[PDB]
């Protein structure tokens, strides 16, 4: 039987020597005692093909479907409030929060400008 | 109403702890993780894990330095001796007493 | 400490008379200060004092 | 309100003359035996930062 | 910057300024021509099918559209053609009678010989078997009734840098680190022209397994050869062994420069950045770059290049970079102390064993470490 | 969509193999079928050999408890089936040219 | 630099080479007279 | 434990009335608004300290090292 | 703490247009168009492709995170100034924050109007192996809620579901504390004995 | 044990005496519990350090941790190489052996070798990556070991390789020890008499690591909760005393054997010849145990399955009672991940909902590492009744593992505990695993106990591996759900959540996705995060800081006061029930317990001495007694 | 053979009309949990599709068929020697399975979920 790149054995299942490392045109099972010198099953292909996911770049995640890159400009942190900025006189900035320290200490504020880009720090 | 302190109930169960069943049901279901644990060591199906255990340990043996003395064949050559085969069959915690 | 992580130290065992009373006659027996509050936004203690005297009337 | 266990009751030392040590002749370490504050290696470098030489001294 | 004076920055820049008169465009393609590419950036597919008989292995590459990766890699298909017949079929062939020397030698273990330790550290096991327990509010009970600020062991892989170099000697077990190094000894196309025969007849002949070779040379679309090894051998992973050596094979490595990029400019400065440093091949793209005014943030690469004037300027603006991104303003007077004192051999010393030998008094070295 | 039943049959005649895909024994061979008496689905056991190859097979002893199988065989004029309440036999086959073993220890 | 039980008896040289042993612990870092400590409190009447 | 003996924040004297409370729930079967408004019990800090006592004495009073069992 | 009933009546308005935004975030992403419904398959096939990636899925974690961060700064913008029901020197809580005594504005306004986007990593909130962010929600649901915007508030409080999200955002901050204590200690001891 | 609050108070105890610690040396000591690899399931783990370990490893790899019926662990890799080589590796003593799979598996049955070529490649003939990888597997076998042809014949060689190691027996021949190798290690949770099915699951894991390797399988995280199990207080004690009473079992033949180095008085019949042994074996094992509570090191020459040796054991303290009874709700991931400075286990995760509280951890150093169960949450303590589970699944559509020869992705492995015993389509998965939860909680069907849980796991692409797991074992993690249909009450652990639907609320029930609802969205909190009152209108530090300020008060420990001899106990007098309260404040019975007393706060800053967290008392209050202890 | 004890051997076997012509003849492999006797049931509804609803003493039974190994056994004349059915294998023609079932009930949303 054959499978493949592989040869079994119809009587033990066995897996068959590689039928182009022996001799001229005589194989046989070493459990069995199998009755193959004819060597009938010469020619076998395995066409293989590498992986989807095995050469990464940036062309190919323009292949997908989906969003794979954010542009130059598409990340604004909406999350704003009027927390003045003195350098230039800017009310418009960016916020986020954490919690640093120990817990009993206030929450820490993570400010960040908008117009002139210039930023603060916030403790409590 | 929305919650109640139980203010004689706690008095008439400070006075008098109960004879059949204990209070507060959740706080023994707090631990059952722990006793039911060690519980099972000598209890459940097959007298517990230990009796269980033990068995899974089966036999630690040696052998003699001395012939059979028997007749001379190939047998008598290749030979260790009589064999012991120690092993533990049943474990039994008993229970704390005290003895003088 | 309050059940609320509103932990502080004494800072003075301050006399009796010289502290706020009200017009049902009450002295507090814990002064808190306000300040303790926005950074920290435990709001069920503020929710705590009102219904703890709701709950003693 | 709730009372935390650790108070402030086994701080404070003070120290004036004290015991010393047997090889170095320095003051001793211990709350026990009420002596050995410590200026250590980033006190002194705070105390030539102000440049008051004969406070390291 | 400050400790271990890093001859080898983990990541290493260089902020590359572009002329007023280029444009984006013009900008966009030149980062192109700087950044690498590696050859399994432009394969989409490998069709391996293996044959047998001798093991006749023939691999189909399937490469993306020429109208695509060059746009985006700016990569001829001439280039491609002069990559994988002068540098991947050198590499592929090695990586073959690699696993063939393999596949005689080594095959096997010693079942019932014990392998060594499987996941512990090389000390102590764990970090402390009772104090990594110890709450904030519990372990500053303990950090504040004793002055205990100190880290006996300050867990750095720098601090391990630092006490791991400065090797034995030349004349060791190993001179320098020899080895055996010895032992050696769809589609169905036909119809090239003369020219396609022909490269293919040095190609078969100055490569060992080679027997049969194509280009599409009209699209720039695909690749095919049949390497047809030995009969001897046994079944093999050739696929495996592809995905390997394309992702090693470089079509276009400016060296020491892995990839260029165009961010958005700070104040009027359009300028790229570079990761790696390589000052030297910078030098001949004047025609994009104004070469006096690039900038980086290996310091030992201004040394090296440009003095140590320009080396002590590279200091005060990288230590800048690090108060500046936390909104800290450190003075600048505290910045020029630091870097006139790490440059006052005219090399570039830190703060550490190795900087601090050159020193007069010898109890500022015994109270060191 | 209806099918109605020819005949029912309870005796053990009809086995089925359970060997590896592509078991192609030479067909001169018989084989033994074997029953262990306990009177309700039971144990069987197979048994059939030639001059180099031979095997013995069984049914399992879980899931010949509360799952069975039927052979039926359906003429299309009559469009009705006859049973044939059928074991399964979960069989290896060994090689007799290959059973040796070694000295036992390492002496 | 010689052989030890597991730690073996301290040496004159290696006592003094860490924070601890002397040229950190007795030099640089000494304890004082004439000094208290104690936990602190607010005070605006101060 | 016991009663207190005083208002912790007025300072009236409230541990007198605590079997009186418990008569007052158990004999006279009152809630505990009515129980405490009739005992005299009108300003909330002082309303406080017998609506929520515990009497813990009466659970250590069950170890007693002095006598059998 | 309170809203006056006009600027309470606001928030509710302006957060009802936030039903609709995990959607239209999660259909720009997968390059979909014209409001494909949230059950449509061709995008629950999409959104596993995106769940499965590292690279991706910030992607979508920072799409719909700018998208739901407006309607957050759009309620502060119209209430906490306007629609508190005591002004500015009887409002000790925004007197405490203008002045600088202690708080802030985002404190003030995650009491008064909403918490917002719970962000985690620098992300946001992380998904199981079967597209769901708790028990309780659909897999591969496109919502604001179930990506972990919390719209309540510390007055009213928050919904059992994004009580726990906000307890996952509040440990992140944590693991840094212990990090903390070792950084710079030998840093300077190294400086101050060369430049001493 | 069997005794009242009534006999407790005589008997010089609390009314409520908890129990579940061990009396040392006076100190009260517990077994802390701990967080452990989820038995009998093969996980499909990728991990940095395993191409650390060797040449050609790669990072793949299937891990099983396999249980016996005495609760003794046996962990067994199984690593992929780069060749194509796959081993699989076991640790005996302390050492750590590796041998290859088809040397197990055709020392396992009598196989064919196209039985393991179709167990592996059941369907899916024409896969050309799968293919390929096992004719690297049956070739490099044959290459290397010829002289194998059959069963005896392996187990001959391999006894003979490992007969030193295992203290083998010089009476023993080699497929004596070659097949206690195989009953030792192996797959020990189907034991001796079970080779077939140690077989069926062997090439299981090797489709589901070739599966692995080939991206059709998300990796499986080992702290994801779904993965992940408790090894119980008493049931490591008595994995560690099976121990301690084999080393007994040692110490006589070793004890024997210097009796026959020299040559005294040998007659193994004489019964006054053994006593002379026995009196001087070191037979005081209750001191070896004893030593285990008294400091926490696991130590044993034989070497358990944990990694570390160290705080197996803490003290009980009773500082007050919320201290105390926190104890026994404590879980910990291991002492190994402290060491650790990646902060991924650490991170709070969906698949602890309701099985392991968000708000209930400590603040700092042990920050993720020391978290409690939530309320509800009941550890499984006995397995449950599983011989009758395969007997339904026939009666369902389920074609069993012994006659279908049919493996992979593409189809639904049904398991109950680690053994394979047949396959279904995922269409009939889903149907079978959802009348099985219809049998379950209606209790009619006799064979299946409510405690079993039913892990469907459906297809996805390049999701987890699909299946179907039911689990009835020891120390799994349970919680209670509602079931919609017939409003019972279900059963249900960590591994089920994942792809089921809880509602929390009724109100939130939509139509045609949820299955279940909660009893209460209290219930996946803890004991002590869930006495906070309104605890959802506070920033969440500040709910998981009450949790470590409520823990160190001075309270209440206990009233059994004058019959206890402690280092420090903190009493405080004057306890007051809160006012202000959540109602399982009640069920607990913390008013035998006051922590704390009621104060009439006035939010105000007047005094000018408070600041940063100062507070001000009054004097009169502290002169009339207030929060006085001793 | 026959090495654990009472593996009685079998030798009155009856005879299986495979014919082997050409009305025509299938072989089936029809599958039951042994709960339902198979003298009791009398038809046997079956088809192509999973539409298979058969319900036999309160139990609701489903034929399932997969079309997409197991070999035959039949004996020779009258002793058993189950020789291999051929014609040069033999591969079935179909394959059925009855399973059990129950109808989970829907969820009764009104009651269910009060506000």
């Amino acid at each position: 039987s054959v499978v493949g790149s592989l040869i079994f054995c119809l009587d033990c299942g066995d897996l068959l020597e590689n039928p182009n490392a022996v001799l001229g045109s005589n194989v046989e099972c070493s459990q069995c005692k199998a009755i193959y010198p004819k060597s009938q099953f010469s020619n076998l292909k395995v066409v293989t093909t590498t992986a989807d996911d095995a050469f990464p770049s940036s062309l190919r995640a323009k292949k997908s479907v989906v969003k794979t890159s954010l542009k130059k400009n598409e990340l604004k942190d909406g999350a704003t409030i009027k927390e003045k900025c003195p350098q230039c006189g800017n009310e418009e900035m960016n916020y986020h929060t954490l919690q640093l320290r120990s817990a009993d200490e206030g929450a820490t504020v993570f400010y960040t400008c908008t117009s002139c880009g210039y930023k603060f720090r916030t403790n409590n | 109403r929305t919650a109640d302190f139980r203010t004689l109930e706690r008095e008439s169960r400070f006075i008098n702890p109960p004879k059949d069943k204990s209070a507060f049901p959740l706080l023994q279901e707090a631990v059952q993780p722990h006793i039911g644990s060690f519980n099972a060591l000598t209890e459940g199906p097959d007298g517990g894990l230990l009796n269980l255990g033990v068995k899974d340990i089966g036999e630690k043996v040696i052998f003699d330095g001395k012939p059979l003395n028997s007749e001379d064949e190939i047998s008598n050559s290749g030979y260790l001796g009589n064999k012991l085969s120690v092993s533990v069959e049943q474990v039994s915690i008993a229970k704390p007493m005290s003895n003088d | 400490s309050s059940r609320h992580g509103q932990k502080g130290v004494c800072s003075r065992k301050w006399p009796t008379i010289d502290m706020p009373f009200s017009e049902t006659g009450i002295q507090p027996d814990i002064i808190i200060n306000p300040h303790a509050f926005p950074s920290r936004m435990t709001i069920g203690m503020f929710v705590e004092s009102l219904a703890g005297k709701a709950g003693a009337l | 309100y709730q009372r935390l266990r650790h108070m402030v009751n086994d701080k404070f030392q003070v120290r004036s003359t004290g015991p010393v040590n047997s090889l170095t002749m320095q003051p001793v370490k211990g709350r026990k035996r009420h002596g050995g504050i410590r200026v250590g290696e980033m006190e002194r470098d705070a105390l030539i930062g102000h440049g008051t030489s004969f406070l390291l001294q | 910057i400050v400790m271990t004076a890093s001859a080898a920055i983990k990541t290493p820049q260089m902020t590359l300024p572009i002329w007023n008169d280029v444009s984006d465009e013009q900008a966009d393609t030149f980062c192109k021509s700087i950044s690498k590419v590696l050859l399994s950036e432009v394969i989409d597919k490998v069709i391996v099918t293996e044959t047998t008989g001798a093991r006749s292995y023939v691999i189909h590459m399937r490469f993306f559209d020429n109208n695509e990766y060059s746009e985006e890699y700016d990569v001829s298909k001439e280039e491609l053609q002069n990559v994988i017949s002068n540098q991947f079929i050198h590499l592929l062939e090695a990586a073959i009678v690699k696993e063939i020397k393999k596949q005689k030698r080594t095959t096997g273990p010693d079942i019932g010989v014990a392998v060594p330790r499987l996941q512990t550290d090389v000390a102590n096991s764990s970090s402390n078997s009772k104090r990594l327990e110890e709450d904030n509010d519990e372990e500053q009970s303990h950090k504040k009734t004793k002055q205990a600020v100190s880290y006996d062991e300050p867990d750095e892989d720098e601090i391990e840098t630092m006490r791991e170099a400065e090797k034995s000697s030349d004349e060791e077990g190993i001179d320098s680190d020899k080895e055996s190094d010895s032992d050696s000894e769809v589609e169905a196309n036909n119809n090239m022209n003369k020219v396609q025969r022909d490269r293919q007849s040095a190609i078969i002949s100055h490569h060992r397994f080679i027997t049969k070779y194509n280009f599409d040379d009209e699209s720039g679309k695909w690749c095919e050869f049949k390497l047809e090894l030995a009969a001897d051998t046994e079944k093999l992973l050739m696929v495996n062994i592809v995905e390997e050596i394309c992702r090693k094979s470089i079509i276009r490595q400016i060296p020491h420069i892995d990839r260029c990029v165009h961010p958005e400019p700070e104040n009027g400065k359009r300028v790229l950045v570079t990761e790696g440093v390589n000052f030297q091949a910078m030098w001949d793209q004047e025609a994009f770059i104004d070469v006096d005014g690039i900038t980086s943030n290996d310091v030992a690469a201004v040394l090296k290049t440009y003095g140590v004037e320009a080396a002590r300027n590279t200091i005060v603006n990288e230590i800048n970079n690090v108060f500046s991104r936390y909104a800290i303003s450190v003075s600048f007077r505290h910045l020029d102390l630091i870097a006139d004192m790490m440059t006052r051999q005219g090399t570039y010393l830190a703060f550490n064993r190795q900087g601090m030998e050159t020193s007069t008094s010898s109890f500022m070295k015994m109270s060191y470490e | 969509s209806e099918i109605e039943i020819e005949s029912v049959q309870d005796q053990p005649s009809v086995a089925v193999g359970s060997f590896f895909k592509g078991f192609r024994a030479p067909s001169d061979t018989t084989f033994d079928l074997y029953k262990k008496k306990k009177s309700e689905k039971d144990e069987f056991v197979l048994h059939g050999e030639n001059e180099r190859l031979e095997y013995e097979g069984y049914t399992d002893s879980s899931s010949q408890a509360s799952n069975q199988y039927v052979v039926g065989l359906f003429n299309p004029e009559k469009k009705s089936i006859q049973l044939y309440k059928a074991p399964v036999l979960v069989s290896k086959v060994v090689s007799k040219s290959s059973k040796n073993l070694r000295g036992p220890k390492i002496k | 630099k010689a052989q030890s039980g597991k730690v073996p008896i301290p040496g004159v040289k290696q006592a003094l080479e860490k924070k601890e042993g002397l040229f950190r612990k007795h030099m640089m870092g000494k304890r004082v007279n004439y000094a208290a400590r104690s936990v602190i409190s607010p005070d605006p009447n101060i | 434990m016991i009663v207190p003996v005083r208002c912790f924040s007025c300072g009236k004297v409230v541990g007198d009335k605590w079997e009186s409370y418990l008569n007052l729930l158990q004999e006279d079967e009152l809630d505990e608004g009515t129980a405490l408004s009739r005992l005299g019990l009108k300003r909330y800090c002082c309303r406080r300290m017998i609506l929520t006592h515990v009497d813990l004495i009466e659970k250590f009073l069950r170890y007693n090292p002095l006598e059998k069992r | 703490l309170r809203l006056t009933a006009e600027g309470n009546k606001w928030r509710t308005d302006i957060l009802k247009t936030s039903v609709d935004t995990g959607r239209e975030a999660a259909a720009e992403v997968t390059n979909l168009d014209k409001d494909t419904p949230a059950d449509d398959p061709e995008l629950l096939k999409r959104l596993q492709e995106i769940l499965r990636d590292n690279n991706k899925s910030g992607i979508l974690d920072a799409v719909t995170s700018s998208k739901v961060n407006a309607i957050t700064s759009q309620v502060v913008s119209k209430c906490v100034p306007d629609g508190t029901m005591k002004k500015f020197p009887c409002n000790s809580m925004q007197a405490m924050a203008l002045s600088g005594a202690k708080g802030s504005n985002v404190n003030v306004s995650q009491i008064m109007c909403l918490l917002g986007q719970q962000a985690l990593e620098g992300r946001r909130v992380p998904v199981m192996v079967s597209g769901k962010t708790l028990p309780s929600f659909k897999p591969y649901e496109t919502d604001a809620m179930a990506g972990g915007y919390v719209k309540g508030r510390f007055y009213s409080g928050i919904k059992p579901q994004e009580y726990y999200f906000h307890c996952m955002a509040g440990r992140e901050g944590l693991i840094d504390t212990a990090v903390k204590t070792s950084r710079s200690g030998y840093l300077q001891r190294c400086l101050t004995k060369q430049l001493e | 044990n069997k005794m009242s609050p009534y006999e407790l108070v005589q008997h010089k105890e609390e009314s409520d005496e908890i129990g579940g610690y061990f009396i040392v040396n006076g100190i009260e000591k517990l077994i802390r519990m701990l967080i452990v690899q989820r038995r009998n399931h093969p996980m499909a783990i990728i991990r940095p350090s395993f191409a650390n370990r060797g040449a050609s490893y790669s990072h793949y790899g299937i891990q099983i941790r396999s249980v016996r019926p005495d609760q003794t662990s046996q962990t067994n890799v199984l690593h992929y190489l780069n060749d194509g080589q796959v081993t699989f590796r076991f640790s005996w003593r302390k050492n750590e052996y590796l041998v290859p799979v088809v040397m197990i598996l055709k020392a396992l049955c009598h196989t064919s070798d196209r039985e393991i070529f179709d167990g592996i490649i059941g369907n899916d003939v024409k896969d050309s990556f799968l293919t390929d990888r096992l004719e690297l597997l049956l070739r490099g076998f044959k290459k290397r070991y010829p002289h194998l042809q059959n069963r005896t014949q392996v187990l001959q060689y391999l006894g003979d390789k490992f007969r030193v190691v295992f203290q083998a027996s010089p009476d023993q021949s080699d497929l004596e020890v070659g097949q206690e190798v195989l009953d030792r290690i192996v797959l020990v949770h189907l034991g001796k008499d079970g080779s077939q099915d140690k077989f069926r699951m062997l090439l299981f894991m090797i489709r589901k690591l070739y599966s692995l390797v080939a991206g059709e399988c998300s990796p499986d995280n080992p702290d994801a909760t779904q993965h992940q199990e408790v090894l119980l207080g008493g049931f490591l004690y008595g994995m560690i005393l099976k121990e301690k009473i084999d080393e007994y079992l040692q110490n006589i033949i070793a004890q024997v054997r210097m009796d026959i180095n020299r040559g005294m008085a040998i007659n193994f019949k004489d019964k006054r010849y053994m006593s002379r042994v026995l009196m001087r074996v070191n037979e005081n094992i209750g001191s070896k145990m004893q030593y285990f509570l008294s400091t926490g090191n696991l130590v044993s020459q034989s070497g358990l399955d944990l990694q570390q040796v160290s705080g197996y054991t803490v003290v009980a303290e009773k500082i007050n009672f919320y201290r105390f009874i926190s104890h026994f709700r404590m879980v910990h991931r291991g002492s190994f991940f402290a060491q650790l400075k990646t902060t991924t286990v650490r991170k709070l995760l969906p698949e602890s909902w309701g099985f392991l509280c968000p708000v209930h951890t400590p603040d700092g150093s042990p920050c993720g590492l020391l978290n409690h169960f939530a309320h509800k949450c009941r550890i499984s303590t006995q397995q449950s009744d599983v011989s009758r589970i395969p007997s339904i699944l026939y009666s369902l559509g389920v074609a069993p593992a012994s006659h279908t020869f049919a493996a992979g992705p593409s189809l639904c492995c049904v398991q109950i505990d680690g053994k394979i015993i047949g396959w279904v389509s995922h269409e009939q998965g889903k149907i079978i695993a959802d009348t099985l939860r219809y049998w379950k909680v209606e209790g009619k069907t006799p064979g299946l106990p409510i405690d079993l849980e039913i892990g469907y796991v459906p297809p996805s692409t390049r999701g987890q591996y699909p299946g179907l797991y039911l689990f009835g074992g020891h120390s799994r993690m349970l919680r209670p759900v509602r079931y919609l249909p017939l409003d019972k009450e279900d059963i249900v652990g960590p591994f089920e959540q994942v792809y089921m639907n809880i509602a929390v609320t009724p109100q939130e029930i939509q139509n045609n996705v949820h299955t279940h609802v909660e009893f209460t969205p209290t219930n996946i909190l803890s004991i002590l995060a869930n006495l906070t009152p309104f605890s959802d209108f506070n920033q969440s530090p500040r709910n998981m800081y009450q949790c470590q300020m409520g823990k160190q008060t001075m309270g209440t420990p206990g009233v059994a006061l004058c019959h206890r001899s402690d280092n420090k106990l903190y009493r405080l007098q004057t306890g007051q029930t809160p006012i202000v309260k959540a109602n399982l404040y009640d069920d607990y019975g913390m008013d035998n317990f006051p922590n704390g007393f009621n104060a009439v706060v006035a939010v105000i800053s007047y005094t000018g001495y408070d600041m940063d967290d100062a507070m001000i008392i009054n004097k009169s209050a502290d002169e009339r007694g207030f929060g006085y202890g001793t | 053979f026959s090495i654990p004890d009472g593996f009685k051997k079998c030798k009155h076997l009856k005879n299986f009309p495979l014919n082997g012509d050409n009305k025509q003849q299938q072989v089936w492999l029809i599958k039951f949990p042994s709960n339902v006797d198979i003298s009791k049931l009398k038809s046997l509804p079956v088809d192509f599709e999973s539409s298979t609803t058969m319900t036999i003493d309160k139990h609701d039974y489903k034929i399932m068929d997969d079309t997409d190994n197991m070999t035959l056994l039949v004996p020779s004349e009258s002793k058993e020697s189950l020789k291999i059915a051929s014609t040069a294998p033999l591969q079935f023609d179909k394959v059925f399975s009855v399973s059990e079932t129950a109808k989970i009930p829907a969820i009764d949303y009104s009651k269910v979920r009060v506000p």
